[PDB]
Order: C-alpha cells, then structure tokens, then sequence
C-alpha cells in the first residue's frame, strides 16, 4: 500500500504512449476549394518559420485565387505493399563444372539481400521493416538453356548443420524444409514468414553484437545484428556423381504484408559492400545533375 | 477461414482483404490495404500547433 | 479428375503477380509486434515533408559540396536584379534531385498535384529586404527581367521576424497527370520555371555582413499523388557488391 | 508566448527567451514499457528524479569553417551521474530523451544550424578513398562518448546518405536571427522493448551548420554550442555487477 | 529462357544482356521458356490523358 | 474443360507442404487404438521434466564417463571459494547437452522462457553447509570472486532435510526469443553464467566423508516455448546403417 | 492437390478467346475519363451516316 | 528424491513484473515436429552392377537406415500414424530421362 | 463429408481441422491440432501432491 | 560538468532581465543553527 503524496500523484509506470497525431482516411488526393482575394492585416498564411521543424501549412487556396477541383486521383499505388510487393533479384548462385568457386556440385548462400542495389536502396528508405515474403527460384545454364536436371534447395536455419558436399548427410532434410524441382519445371516458389527474434528486421544497427573490448580486429562486427541473420539457403544437384551441366540459380524476393518504421535519407553514393554503408571517399558525387550558374538553366 | 494467424500484419491498424488456400495466413496474397495516412507525424510534429493564418512565432 | 484446360500465361513468372505460395514452415507463429514509433503507411506521407532543395547546384568538388544547400543574397544596385532561377519540374534532373520528394518521385512514372517551396532567410537580424519569387507556367520562356516575371504566379517576400516564406507552385497542367519531363518531346510535361528577383534591396547597417544565405525547402501539397510504379533512373552499384 | 519557455525536470530547470516551439519526435511522448510489449520477467527499477534530469555534457565552438558534429545516445551519458551507474549495473535499459541544444549570438551575427535526431545512425568509412578497402570505423568513432565527433564529409553524413534529406527526421534549426536553441523530445526507438545501453546506440544527434557563421571584425568571435539532455521514463532491468563495455 | 520487362518512360532502358536494369525490382517482368505456352498479361489504360 | 492457368511452384516437391495424396488402400480401416499409458501431446511437456545436467563435463575416457553426472564439494578454508561454473545457454555446446531439454532444443532455431536447475546434495546426513548459487545476466564477465557474483540473481542454499534447492534462471533477454548462442556474433543471444560458491563451508564431524557430491537436474519453466523447426546439429551415423 | 484432367485445347492461343490474364500493375488506377463529345457505341451507328 | 520436478516458479524466487506472454506453443505439437518429409530409403537400379543388374529391386519397408529420421522417432516408444510417401527418381547424376 | 473414418487419429482426445478430396480420411492433410498439454503426467506423477510453499518431505 | 549534477538553472539573457535560483530547503535536521567553521559546519547549507 501507498501513502506519501508524491507516490500517489506519480506518473511512473504510464504505459500508454500519448500520440499527438492520428491517421485519417485518404483514398484520393485532396480537392481544391474556390478561394477569392483577401486583403487583410493580421492574417498571413504565406509567412512561415522553418526553424520550428514543421513543413509549411500554406495551401493553394490562400496563395492564389483558385477554382473548385474535385480530385479523384487514387493514393493506392503508394502504399507500402504496392511499392514493395514486386519481385526483384536479391541473390545469385553459381554451380559450375570445372571452376574456382563451387566445383563440387553444391553451394551455400548466406541469406542477405543487400548484394543488389535496386532492391537494397528501396528497403533502406526505412529503418525497421516487418514482412512476409514470396521467394522464387529461377534456374538455367549460363546461356539461359533448360536442361533435364534435378535440384534440391534446402533452408538451413542458424544452428542446423550446413552441407559441406553434394553428398552431405544433412540433405536427409528430416526437419529443415527442402524443395526438389527440375530445371525444366516452372520456377520453384514458396512463402516465407517473418522469422526474426525481434519485432522487425532493421537495415541499420548502430552498435555491436557482444560485450567486451571493441578492438581493431573485431571492428568487422560493428553494425552486425543477429536478428537480421535468418540462415543459409543451400542448393545441390541431386546425385552422387558430378552433374553434366553448369547451373545458375537466380533468387527473387517479393515482400508482402509489409509494415515499416522510421524513414531515412535515401542512398546517394554507390554501394561497395553488403555489410556496411561504406562509400568511396575519392568519388563523393553530388546527389544530382549540376549546372554552370545559378542564374541560367 | 479456420487458419493460423501467423501473417506479419496480424493485429495491424489497417485491415487487408486477401486470398489463401493454406492453413498458414502468411501464405496469403498481399491483397488491398486500407488507405489511411498520417502526414503530421513527420511533417508537423510540434507540441503547440499553430494556424495557417497566424504568424508561426509570437 | 475434373476437366480443365490450360490457358496462355501458364508457367510464366510475372514479378508483380499477387498470388498464393506454399508456406515453408507450417504452424510457425512470428514474434509479436511491439509498439514502434514512426510507422509509415503511404509514401505520400513522406512527400509532404520538406527537404533541402539544391538551387545552387553548381559546385562539384568534394570540399564545396555543402555549398549547394544554400544560395546568396547581398546588397545590390536597385535595378531589380535576378537572384536565381530553376525549373519547377520535380522529377527532372536538377535541383529537385536533392529532395526526398524528387527521389520518391523517381519510382513513379506519373505525378499530379501542387508543390511548395519554403525559403528561409539566414542573414543577421539587422538585415532587411523584399524579394519577388515567381512561377512561370509552361510556354513562358525564362523571364528576361523582373517586369516579365511579375506577370506570372508570384509572391513578394518581406524579411522580418518570420524567417521564411512559401511559394506555392499550383498545379496548372493541361493533362491530369504529368510524366517525368526531360529534353525532347517529353518537355510537353514541363511544369515551368521559378525565378527570384530583388523587389527592393538587401539592406544592412554598419556592422553586419553584406552577404547572407537563403535555404530552400521543398515538398508536395495535399492534392499530390503518383501513379505507375517504375524503377528509379539510378542504380547505385558499379560492379558486384561484396 | 512560443518564443519563451521553461523546461523543468528533476532538480533542473532550463529557460529560453528565443525558442521556436518544441518538436515531439514522430508525434509521440516517451512512455514506460507496457506489460504486453515487455518480455523480461524481473521487476524493473525506475529511479525517477535521480536519473531523469538535465545533464549538460559538452560545448563546441562554432567557427566559420566548422563542419558539424554528432553524439550517440545513450552513449553520451553512460559514464555520468546516477543514470550512468544504472546503465552500467544493468543489462537492460530503455528511456526517452529531451534534447536542448543551445547557441546564442547577437543581432549582428548570422548562420543556421540544423539539429536533428537520426535513429540507428550507422557510421561508414571512405573505404581507403578508392573504395577497394573494406575499412571499418573504430570504437572511438562509433561511440564517441560525451565529446562527440566531428563529421569528415557532412554532405553524405559520413554514411553515404544526403544531409539534404535529414529533415525527414525530427529536427529544428537554430537560425541566429530567430532563435537561440532547439528542443526535441524523443520517445524510445527500437525493435525490442529494452536493450543494452552499452552495445547499442538508439540514435545519433547531429548538429551541422548549413548556413555558415559570419560576423564583422569586432563582434564576439567565440560562439559556443552547448548540449544539454535529459532521460525520460528511464527503466532498467537485469541487475548484476557494473560493466563499462 | 527469356525475360520480358516493361520499362515505363523514365526508367533505365537496358543497354545489354547483362544490364543492371534487369534486376527489375519495380518494373514488371515476365520470365518464361520458349517451350511454355505463350506468355500473356493484362495491361490497364495508362495514359496521362 | 474448365479454364485454368499453371503458376510458379507447379510440380515442385516441398518437404513441409501439408497437402492431400491419393490413398493406396481404399476402404481400409486400421486396428482400433486401445488405451496406452503415457501419451504425449506437445514436446513442451517433455521440456518440463528434469534430466541430469553434466556440470562436470571434463572426464572423457570410457571408464570415467559416469563421473560427469555429479560434481564435488568438500571442507575448505573459508575464503568463499569457487565450486563450479557453467554457461546458462541451453542450446549451446557444453553441460546442457546431457539434458533432454538441450537435445529437444536442438530441433528448434529459437527459444524463449525461464529455466530452472535443481541441485541435490548427496553427502551424509551429518554433513552441513551453505552455498551461494548465482546467475549473471548477459554482459557480466565470469565473477572473479563471491562478492561480485552476489550482485546478480542468486540463491543461498542451506543443506538440511530438504536435500535439494532450485535456482531459477529467469528469462532476462532484450529480444522476445533467443536463437542458439555460440562464439561469434551469435553470442548476442547468450543467456549468461551460473557460478557456485561456498557461502560458509562444508562441515562434517569425525566419522563422515570429507567429500560428497551434488547432482544437478535441469528443465524449463512453464513460460518456455520454442519456434522455427530445424534439424539437430548432430547426425548419428558415420557410413551407411546396415 | 485437387484431381484434375487436361482436355484438348490445352495450351492453345485462340486470338478471339475472351479470358482472364494476370494484371501487370497491381492497384493501378487509370486517369479519370472526362466528357468527350461524339462517343460511338455500335458500328451500326456509323452505317446510317 | 521424490521423483518429481521442481515446482518453484519465477514469482517466488525473485521479484517479478507482469508479462503478458503470447508466444505460441503450436510448433511443438507432434504433427508439427514430425510432419516434415525426410529421406528413409534409397533404391539403386544400375546397369552393369553388383547388386541389382536385373532391372528390378525389392526394398524392405524399414525406415531405420537413416539417422536423422530414426533419431526423431526413437524419442518415443510407441507411435501410431498415417503417412505420405514421395518417390524421387533420377539417374546417378541427377538427370531426368524418358523412362 | 460422407467418408470412411480410417484416419490414424479417429477417436482421439484432440480434434483436428483438415482437408481431403478422397473417400478415405487418412488421405487428409495433417491440419491444425488442439493445443492441450499435460506436463504433470511426466513431471509430477506423485500420489500425494505437495505444495510449492511446503517442505516436500515432512 | 560537476556543478551541473546538482540543483541548477540555465539562464538565458533577454527581455526578462532577471532569473531566480531557488535554494530549496535540503537539510537533515528540521532547523539549522548558524553555520561556521568547525563542528557547526554540520549546519552548512551548501554552495552556489
Ligand atoms: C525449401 C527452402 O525454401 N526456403 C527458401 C527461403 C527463402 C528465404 C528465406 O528467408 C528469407 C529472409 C529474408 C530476410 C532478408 N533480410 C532481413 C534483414 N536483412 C538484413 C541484411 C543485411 N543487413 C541488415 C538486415 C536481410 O537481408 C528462408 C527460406
Ligand atoms: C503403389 C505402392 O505405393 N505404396 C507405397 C508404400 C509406402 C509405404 C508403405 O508402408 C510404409 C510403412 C512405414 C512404417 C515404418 N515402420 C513402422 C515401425 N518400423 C520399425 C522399423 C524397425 N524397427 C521397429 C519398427 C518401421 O520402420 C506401404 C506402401
Ligand atoms: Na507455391
Ligand atoms: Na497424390
Ligand atoms: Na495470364
């Protein structure tokens, strides 16, 4: 039980975050109202104070004499699902015959979509994102040919044994989900849920994953958040003998049921690495085109 | 239907209208979203709101 | 089995097709979603937030890049001289590329709506002045003088306590939507020009700088919408990202 | 009546006679973690007045050639007062913040600072200039402590992103002819209900001159910029021995 | 195997078989084999007029 | 026939797909199911059953394997000496691997919940003593002394009629779920450390052994759950099983 | 899956077949149609001129 | 010694807060754990070989020849269930032929 | 429907929600199970149950 | 930085020429006798 006044009148513990704004339905662009001339003192819509941090509240109606316009232009194509639910390339896997990389007929792809600029720049507009996804796998030879070859795709979550060869015991796949498909079949396609231990994935993590001294040799882990590491995607030609053809698997991702928080400035320098925002210091370019003078087009 | 509520948007402020044939709802289509917007959250997050007609600083 | 017949489109993979796909983890339930501030629902919400417009998009060497964010005004000789000009086309190469509006705009083929540019004066408190900011709708060439510019949509800005002023670039188009304008036949979709002139003069007393800067902030009005989702003109990668 | 203000919290009070209102980031006030959002089971400690108060941590000198600076939260406070002690003794932490950046001059000086809050402000390097070296920023640069750190390339915010679009984040400007301070209130921002105050910086505070400082020979040339901030609704859990990193 | 991509005005046109534009993160693309039946899609009325 | 169109995924064999397949024996009825004791419905039922935790996971030669099941305590010199330590991470290599919880845990990618370890003293009835068992949440390094360990979650155990005591390792995590922790970036999911110290001393009279053993039993609390089904890290077969 | 059986006509492309095809631009809304004089509805209208 | 597991709970060992736990227990049901297809048998039909050079083969229905699956089912003594069997055929190189 | 009740779980304590297209119910999907649990059967099978607060042996 | 840890006011010069610092009664005893060097410093109020 409580008794001293400061404890009784305390606000310690208030879990309801007071919000200063609320969403309103807006299926179409705003209409324009008829306006006429105003010759007033005191009333001054055009004057603002950008220092405050808010955007101008001046509208067409108060800056010029407007007519009435019934605007029925839709706002549907700018919803997050409209913008993001379009499949784009996020990974590529090579299974060559006589090669440098994967000459063993199998390959492990680390599930990270930041290796491709188009997709990466789009998602990086937001800090946190939560979504389900549809992954499609397009396989063919390097010339775009289709051959009668059977493949096995397996999702290996963190902690499950990664196959180390085309004949690894891990392909028994008694618990991991696997897909068996021919190159001649249409592209394999599946639905993936939101799997992070966190409420959302985050494209930016300003911190370290562990405690301790953060010396030179460990600086590679700055910005690394395990909540974003969903595992490995493994692929192999299904057989005990080497395949007769070289293969390429392109991975497409289509987000769906998307939620996003905290928008940020959009990337304006070329990407160099997947794990970080490093940019080439000797090639810092302006965000856009330039001209010779401010008084000429 | 009588499926698992495991979609990423389960319990969201906006309601969706989707299609599905499996017991897990995250397998469903993207569907149509609800068209609500809240520009002020980003464009006008001031404590004491000022009018259009007024002088912002006084 | 039940009689069916396959139609064209069979087996194709359309990247924007919104269909159903088998779930890989049956009975899996995601981590609950806690409350997180700043959720966004529509890109249009972001288009209404002002970002800095690089009117002064001329310096290009690394050490001078910050100078693109502001342009100057200074004491003149009262001949209603020209201060700066720029195209109002938001999805075109130029100053608007520095704005978030211009960038989001790059992901859509068509747009429609009024725009607004707010200019903030950052000179000393003792500096005064009146500027004429004009918007010249399509067809009108770059105004040769202030008297020509004055015939279009404009605002006469008076420096004072309110540091800023807003120029509204009202939607004045022949078509309901404009596609991105560029040199050539697509100039058909040009929005127009914006020119800034000295209405009177930048006046200052003894002891205050003779040159000050103006910062321009731009965004879209509430009647603004975009349509026909497309890929942006830039792809920020040279070789493979490792 | 919008230019004048008083901020009182704990045993500290701030006054200003040239304010430009107050920004409440993303439109919401700091609040404690609800019983349904929470996951850790131990009863938290909510020290109240001894940690939710104003701390004046640093002063920088604004110069005609300054590039701008940044500080990381809660890093700036991990070694200060009762707040710091709690952040060190506990694994879990969460709180909001009231940031008050101060800078006054004279009616004859000019210039404008952009003051903004950028969540998950990840720093990048120049990749050896040519972009072929995969360098990484050192601890002293990612978590600069109370002294903050100076930006190398403000145009891209040392992270490959345009400062021209930084206004999409909660911000205010200190335009000398108008105001002498910026006040921003930020709620807890993370994808988790609580987190480590040591390993993770929820957001960065950026103070960058966009319109350079200027004045005539003879006017006071030393124009300081001071950073004062207050935690709000601080909560801590997962108690053990004190740890600094 | 072929890839068809619709490139609206303003989107980068591929300049080679290996152009980065084929990442097709926003433009609609169709991937189909010559052996599959003819690809087929619905197109809306897209003019600004 | 009825117009249909094949979509991607056609012909694929997804091992976790829950579909319908033609029955090979029409009208076949299985043998009725009689009552059988001990039916299990959820693996979580098994996670709540205590199994022996091999805190003393050091001996490795066949004839000493049984020694891993218990660790010793004996008369000391009252300097609050350290008795044993171990990581609390249940899905990590180490002591927890001997428990059924640790093993079932290996079939899931993520887990969440409190754990509990019950220690049973097996010394003679005439032996007494007080031990301090501590749980150090993430971030705290291995306690150098008892005074440091004492600052975390702990229990002070008094030997007596009740042979055992339970240390609860309460769920104290930043995330709602933890993935299996291991050296490297995944130490982000570490649960913490458990250390056992002599609070007073192991005291015994003339005639009773100076060394006795403690057996540790571990399991999960009722708030424990697991998600994201995966294959265990071990595959108990070398070549083909004949 | 549900038992089906393909019938003749499968895979053919009949130019006058009035079927359904996947839309390339989801949630896209066309420019509204303003009033335009002289709309024609049936070629027979022209045969009477 | 009694044979039961500890009944001590978080609430009585430390001061706890209130936590509304909505973490699902659905993925640990027997069907969730077992209804995932795994390899349980392999049959070879070679041309010129030691084993089945006659173009046919008899496989004894016993799934205990593969460790992953076997270890999972052996967690229980008695099991009753229906099953879905899938047969994947190809040549030793993973090729598909008109056979 | 009007099918044979030959599923392996016919007459089980928990009810399932499945899909099927054949006359034999064992051909049906695995579906969703009922989420009941009985830990005590294994973790606390004592004849005379003791409390949490009490001393287990007295 | 050390002073800032106690009770304080941040004063901004402007139209209002003055500011008030309140030295709140923070004592162990209900009353203080006059403080001076020596054992009576027990009653000291503090520093500004
Ligand atoms: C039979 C196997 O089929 N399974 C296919 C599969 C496909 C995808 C899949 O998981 C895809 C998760 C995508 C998450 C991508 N994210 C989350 C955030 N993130 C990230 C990357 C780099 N830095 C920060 C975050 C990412 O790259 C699992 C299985
Ligand atoms: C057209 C032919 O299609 N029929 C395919 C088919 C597949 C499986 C099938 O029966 C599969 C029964 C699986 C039972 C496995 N069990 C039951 C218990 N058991 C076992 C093995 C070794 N020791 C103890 C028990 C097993 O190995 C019958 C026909
Ligand atoms: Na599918
Ligand atoms: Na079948
Ligand atoms: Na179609």
């Amino acid at each position: 039980g409580d008794r001293v006044a400061d404890v009784i009148e305390s606000s310690i513990g208030d879990s309801v975050s007071r919000a200063l704004t609320h969403a309103l339905p807006a299926p179409t662009g705003q209409n324009t109202q008829v306006s006429s001339h105003r010759l007033d003192t005191g009333k001054v819509p055009a004057l603002q104070a950008a220092e405050i941090g808010a955007s101008s509240n001046a509208s067409d109606e108060s800056m010029i004499e407007t007519r009435c316009v019934l605007n029925s232009h839709s706002t549907a194509e700018t919803t997050l699902d409209s913008f993001f639910s379009r499949a784009g390339l996020v990974g590529e896997i090579d299974l060559p015959l006589k090669g440098t990389t994967n000459p063993n007929g199998y390959a492990n792809w680390d599930i990270d979509i930041t290796g491709y600029a188009q997709m990466r720049r789009k998602v990086e507009l937001f800090t946190y994102m939560r979504f389900d996804a549809e992954f499609t796998f397009v396989a063919c030879t390097p010339t775009g040919e289709v051959v009668p070859q059977l493949l096995q795709y397996m999702f290996v979550p963190p902690g499950a044994p990664k196959p180390d060869s085309r004949e690894s015991l891990a392909w028994q796949t008694a618990t991991n989900p696997s897909v068996f498909v021919k190159l001649s079949d249409p592209p394999a396609q599946v639905s993936v849920p939101f799997m992070s231990p966190a409420s959302a994935y985050q494209w930016f993590y300003d911190g370290y994953p562990t405690f301790g001294e953060h010396k030179q040799e460990k600086d590679l882990e700055y910005g690394a958040c395990p909540n974003n590491m969903m595992g490995t995607f493994s692929v192999r030609t299904v057989g005990t003998s080497k395949s007769k053809y070289p293969l390429v698997v392109r991975i497409y991702m289509r987000m769906k049921h998307v939620r996003a928080w905290i928008p940020r400035p959009m990337r304006n320098q070329n990407y160099l690495f997947k794990a970080n925002p490093n940019y080439a210091g000797n090639s810092i370019k302006p965000t856009g085109a330039s001209r010779t003078a401010i008084t000429t087009l | 239907s009588h499926e698992n509520s495991n979609s990423a948007t389960e319990g969201s402020t906006i309601n969706y209208t989707t299609i599905n044939y499996y017991k897990d709802s995250y397998a469903a289509t993207a569907g149509k979203q609800s068209l609500k917007q809240d520009p002020d959250k980003f464009a006008n997050p001031v404590k004491d709101i000022f009018t259009e007609m007024a002088a912002p600083l006084k | 089995g039940f009689p069916t017949e396959l139609k064209p489109g069979t087996n194709q993979f359309l990247t924007t097709d919104d269909g159903v796909s088998a779930p890989i983890l049956p009975n899996f339930h995601p981590t609950p979603c806690i409350h997180i501030p700043g959720e966004v629902r529509n890109l249009l919400e972001l288009c209404q937030v002002e970002t800095i417009l690089e009117v002064n998009n001329v310096p290009t060497n690394a050490t001078s890049l910050m100078e693109r964010l502001r342009f100057p005004v200074s004491a003149q000789a009262g001949k209603g001289e020209l201060c700066a000009v720029f195209r109002a086309d938001p999805g075109r190469n130029g100053p608007w590329q520095s704005t978030l509006l211009g960038q989001l705009c790059g992901y859509y083929t068509q747009w429609s709506g009024s725009l607004e540019v707010t200019f903030m004066f950052t000179g000393s408190f003792m500096a005064t002045g009146k500027m004429l900011i004009a918007y010249t709708p399509p067809g009108g060439p770059l105004p040769k003088d202030r008297a020509t510019a004055m015939l279009g949509t404009h605002v006469i800005w008076d420096f004072g306590l309110q540091s800023s002023v807003t120029l509204v670039i009202p939607w004045i188009s022949n078509t309901h939507y404009r596609a991105h304008a560029r040199d050539g036949v697509f100039d058909y979709y040009t929005t127009g020009l914006v020119s800034i002139w000295y209405q009177t003069n930048y006046v200052v007393p003894i002891g205050a700088p003779n040159t000050a800067y103006i910062i321009a902030l731009a965004a879209a009005q509430k009647n603004f919408t975009m349509k026909l989702c497309k890929d942006a003109s830039d792809i920020l990668q040279t070789g493979t990202i490792q | 009546s919008d230019r004048v203000a008083q901020l009182t919290i704990g045993n500290s009070t701030i006054t200003t006679q040239e304010a430009a209102n107050i920004i409440v980031g993303y439109g919401e006030w700091p609040s404690y973690c609800s019983d349904s959002d929470a996951t850790a089971v131990d009863k938290p400690t909510r020290p109240d007045v001894s940690v939710n108060r104003f701390y004046t941590l640093d002063t920088k000198l604004w110069e005609k050639s300054s590039k701008g600076w940044y500080w990381k939260f809660p890093d700036v406070l991990t070694e200060t007062g009762v707040f710091g002690q709690n952040a060190q003794f506990h694994y879990l932490y969460r709180s909001g913040f009231c940031i008050h950046v101060q800078c006054n001059a004279s009616k004859f000086h000019q210039g404008a600072l952009l003051v903004a809050v950028l969540p998950e402000y990840v720093i990048g390097t120049v990749a050896g200039g040519t972009g072929t070296e995969d360098t990484h920023p050192p601890y002293k640069q990612t978590q600069p402590g109370a002294d903050g750190f100076e930006l190398q390339h403000p145009y891209v915010l040392d992270a490959g992103i345009p400062i021209s679009q930084l206004t999409v984040c909660p911000h205010q400007w200190i335009n000398l002819r108008t105001n002498n301070c910026a006040t921003i209130i930020v709620p807890y921002i993370n994808a988790l209900p609580f987190d480590s105050a040591l390993n993770h910086c929820n957001f960065g505070l950026l103070v960058v001159p966009i319109s350079p400082l200027d004045y005539d020979q003879g006017a006071t040339p030393v124009i300081p910029i001071t950073i004062t901030l207050a935690p709000m609704c601080s909560e801590f859990a997962g108690l053990r021995q004190a740890v600094t990193q």
